[PDB]
């Protein structure tokens, strides 16, 4: 007896059985994920549509292009890239392409793909932006009194529960940092337009 | 009628889905090439 | 459909399934001295899916560990898989439903592997999860061993999120609470340390009160970290603003996936159903109650020798 202690530590081994399968097989898999969310958004006509950019630029009738034909295929299909983001994808692109020097007609694909869920995004931070500035506008009028200076300035308390709604999930412990990255004034009130400023910066 | 007009429809849209595949198949073969040079006559006459 | 109909599973029902199965293991493990198995939503979702691949395929490990990699699975967790079929001239309802979720639970209760892997002392979390067809319902069940245990997670305000959970391991305080983007791991996308951060060490309870807004919350996933000495942890101190938490130095627990735990839906039900359970057991203790008053007045009569 005499409730023996006692302080003791189970050690929290990250041994998640990783895969005995091939690697490829693995890859192939993550290959139909893309293929799937690709589909997803990407409409039928889309889908049939975004091939006119990248044949004839494959001169060489290999199903490949390189960077100036990867450029003008996105210029084609009226959705710009970056010179080095575009640098940068097309050697990751031939890390695994020893043999081609070029991207096939799926990797504009995926390149399109990957556009499309970042811009996407962008526009559902935007559209939560424009709603949750309704919703204040909402509350405030709940509040006649209230001065509009708060107008784009909210509270402690009606700055926490909104990344339950939809996307791409930020949970629990993914509410503590941008609150420092702000560093409110030592006054506890948060603009959520340093927030549109802050959350593009990356 | 009205379940023949969605498919018809539906029909429409995808032939427009096939114009625009046929768009991008007006962009394969922009100068290609190597000569496919030497032969290929013998074309058995029992034909069709 | 004309005939055989589909059996689209009621989500309400599916619910109380799961949650039953999650107390009958409790009691199971009450039976000796054993702790109930807490509510682990990576594992529930998990067992979920794998339960849903199992009612129209076998037991397969590879989809198992594919599904990990795609959750960022945190923590070493075992697997359990039953797919019982359906009797070719049993009658099939909700009632039917119901007892034979009841009846594969027993099967797992009669296998020894089952029985020590889902009672093992070595952990202390679980997730059920469970998919039936038109012949064989699967049942399956995922165990996790982690530092911190999730307790609440719900909707104070309008915009006030509140979770509260209890330290598991004595030794370890939650000390880091940060996450990475389960899309894409390498952007920092949020966390703090013990500046908002209400932790007990004689309950080893702590809390959580930060901010966050409405920016895309739907697919990914919690990264628990915990660190040594809880106590050279500074619990709720106010720190200067020219000094920033240093998390290499702490130590990842559990990446899972966010969901309402409890869902308002769940607690609700579950509610519903144990207070309907207390009034017929009211109901039943008045009956053996009056039965008791009538017996010994017969008795009475009956004392007169």
């Amino acid at each position: 007896m005499d409730n023996t202690g006692k302080l003791e530590k189970q050690l929290v081994t990250l041994n998640d059985g990783l895969p005995k399968k091939p690697a490829k097989e693995i890859i192939e898999e993550l290959k139909h994920h893309l293929y799937q969310d690709f589909q997803k958004f990407f409409s039928e006509e889309k889908k049939q549509q975004y091939q006119n950019n990248f044949a004839l630029f494959d001169r060489d009738n290999d199903k490949y292009i390189n960077l100036s034909e990867l450029k003008e295929l996105l210029t084609s299909v009226n959705i710009t890239f970056p010179d080095d983001e575009l640098e940068e994808l097309y050697n990751e692109f031939c890390l695994t392409s020893p043999e081609a020097d070029g991207i096939n007609e799926d990797a504009v694909f995926i390149i399109v793909s990957k556009k499309i869920r970042d811009n996407d995004k962008d526009e559902q931070l935007t559209q939560a932006f424009k709603l949750v500035e309704k919703a204040v506008n909402d509350e405030l009028a709940k509040t006649p009194n209230e001065t509009k200076e708060q107008e784009g300035y909210i509270r402690v308390e009606q700055f926490k529960e909104l990344l339950m709604t939809l996307g791409n999930r930020w949970s629990e412990e993914q509410a503590n940092e941008f609150l420092k990255d702000i560093n409110p004034k030592s006054d506890e009130r948060i603009n959520y337009l340093d927030v549109v400023k802050k959350l593009m910066k990356r | 009628e009205e379940e023949f007009r969605l498919k018809k429809e539906q029909w429409e849209i995808q032939e427009r889905r096939k114009k625009e595949a046929a768009r991008c198949i007006l962009h394969f073969l922009m100068a290609r090439k190597e000569k496919s040079k030497k032969k290929k006559k013998k074309k058995g006459k029992k034909k069709k | 459909s004309e005939i055989s109909g589909n059996y689209e599973a009621d989500d309400e029902t599916l619910r109380k399934i799961r949650r039953d199965l999650l107390d009958n293991i409790n009691l199971e493990r009450r039976h000796r001295d054993l702790q109930p198995v807490y509510i682990d939503l990576t594992t529930n979702n998990i067992s979920q899916y794998y339960s849903e691949y199992l009612v129209n395929n076998e037991h397969n490990q590879d989809f198992y560990e594919n599904a990990k990699v795609r959750y960022n699975n945190l923590g070493e967790c075992e697997l359990c898989h039953i797919t019982a079929k359906f009797e070719p001239d049993a009658d099939i309802t909700k009632e039917y439903i119901y007892d034979y979720f009841m009846e594969i639970g027993y099967l797992f209760l009669e296998s020894e592997e089952e029985k020590r892997i889902i009672l093992n002392p070595a952990n202390n979390h679980i997730g059920i999860g469970v998919f039936f067809d038109e012949i064989q319902i699967v049942v399956v069940l995922i165990l996790s061993e982690k530092v911190l245990c999730i307790q609440k997670i719900s909707q104070p305000e309008q915009n006030k999120i509140e979770i509260r959970g209890k330290m598991l391991d004595e030794n370890f305080g939650i000390y880091a609470i940060r996450i990475m983007n389960v899309d894409d791991q390498k952007k920092d996308i949020k966390g703090v340390g013990p500046e908002f951060i209400e932790y007990t060490r004689s309950t080893q309870e702590w809390m959580a009160s930060f901010e966050l807004e409405l920016y895309n919350q739907d697919r990914m996933a919690i990264e628990y970290y915990t660190r040594v000495s809880p106590d050279s942890i500074p619990y709720k101190k106010k720190q200067s603003k020219n000094e920033k938490l240093t998390y290499k130095h702490l130590q990842l627990r559990l990446r899972t996936p966010f969901q309402i735990y409890p869902d308002p839906k769940y607690a609700a039900e579950d509610e519903k159903e144990r207070i309907r359970k207390e009034q017929e057991i009211l109901a039943h203790e008045e009956q053996e109650r009056k039965e008791r008053e009538e017996n010994d007045a017969k008795r009475l009569k009956q004392s007169r020798k």
